């Protein structure tokens, strides 16, 4: 059989090669985690373009080359992380997945898919600088030293009137601030304000209801919430895992049943198919994570996390 | 030949 070039891409790698035609989509992913050097797997996957221009994930399951994957040299893909934690501090435990998770978040950020304010994306900025050059040193950087970075949010930096060096001040006079912190540190403050902000972790779906409003449907790792079309911070329907009884799609129709017998189901309508059972395959993913960090650790778990105690120590 | 699916949120609670 003819050999298929696939070019996986991690926030700061990249990895070209060839697997089998008929190779599972795990098999892929098991390839790029052991690659890298990843353990917490449960948070990444696989996301590529379709023949519709949609981003989706790779089915673990299934060949590679059966999901309907945009064909093209190499065959393009994403390492990236599909679920976010409750809580960044406890839950990203080895360096690597704590690199990964603030340069895809950052990524975000920086690109205004995750909104956030000004004090709050200067102060992030801080983080960031403090992670890449470590220690603020008066006599290596001499003005000018973040003029070649791009620090804040494109739409921050439009709806406010500051020069380039005036801003490029701001998140200086933070980074002397940051003196000590360590690289891992700083990125792990960095996720600690940026998993607060209102959209992160927030997965969007353009649906409509039974009336044709559109509005937006968020899946992530508390639960669904819809969203009002030009207001994608504030939910106007919130659904936790705790108020859902069942959730479900027929065609272009997903229900959400929710706990309380009393009240009405709530019925919305996807452009296709394809997407409420993406919805339904999210939604499952985040309740099983849900579900799994409410019980005990995994041996494999207790074990990383006794790993990093050492790694975080000072002494011989 | 259904293009449906179903989750049982609740259900799934194999905590007990």
């Amino acid at each position: 059989p003819k050999p298929i070039n696939v070019r996986v891409t991690t926030m700061d790698a990249e990895l070209e090669f060839a697997i089998q035609p008929n190779t599972t989509g795990k098999q892929l992913f098991d390839q790029v985690v052991k690659t890298v050097g990843l353990r917490e797997v449960w948070f990444f996957g696989l996301q590529y373009v379709d023949s519709k221009g949609y981003s989706t994930w790779l089915k673990l399951n299934k060949k590679v080359t059966q999901q309907d994957v945009k064909k093209e040299n190499p065959l393009q893909f994403k390492f990236r992380a599909k679920f976010f934690p409750e809580d960044v501090s406890e839950e990203l435990i080895q360096e690597i997945t704590q690199r990964l998770f603030f340069l895809q978040v950052k990524e975000a950020i920086l690109n205004d898919e995750i909104y956030c304010p000004p004090e709050t994306a200067v102060l992030l900025a801080s983080y960031a600088v403090q992670a890449k050059y470590g220690d603020y040193n008066k006599e290596i950087h001499k003005p000018g030293y973040l003029a070649n970075d791009r620090l804040l949010p494109q739409r921050v930096l439009e709806q406010h009137k500051l020069t380039k060096e005036q801003w490029e001040e701001r998140i200086q006079n933070w980074h002397e601030e940051h003196r000590g912190m360590l690289r891992e540190d700083s990125m792990m403050e960095y996720l600690k304000i940026a998993q607060d902000l209102e959209m992160y972790g927030v997965n969007y779906f353009e649906i409509k209801n039974k009336k044709g409003t559109e509005l937006w449907l968020g899946v992530d790792a508390l639960g669904l919430n819809i969203y009002e079309h030009d207001d994608k911070l504030t939910p106007k329907i919130g659904f936790p895992w705790s108020e859902i009884r069942n959730i479900s799609f027929n065609d272009k129709k997903f229900v959400i049943k929710p706990i309380d017998k009393k009240a009405p189901d709530f019925v919305f309508y996807a452009p296709r198919l394809r997407i409420n059972k993406r919805i339904l395959a999210l939604c499952m993913g985040n309740h099983e994570l849900y579900m799994r960090r409410r019980k005990p650790d995994t041996i494999e778990v207790q074990q990383m996390k006794a790993q990093a105690r050492v790694d975080s120590s000072g002494a011989a | 030949r259904r293009r449906t699916g179903t989750y049982g949120v609740l259900a799934a609670w194999r905590r007990l």
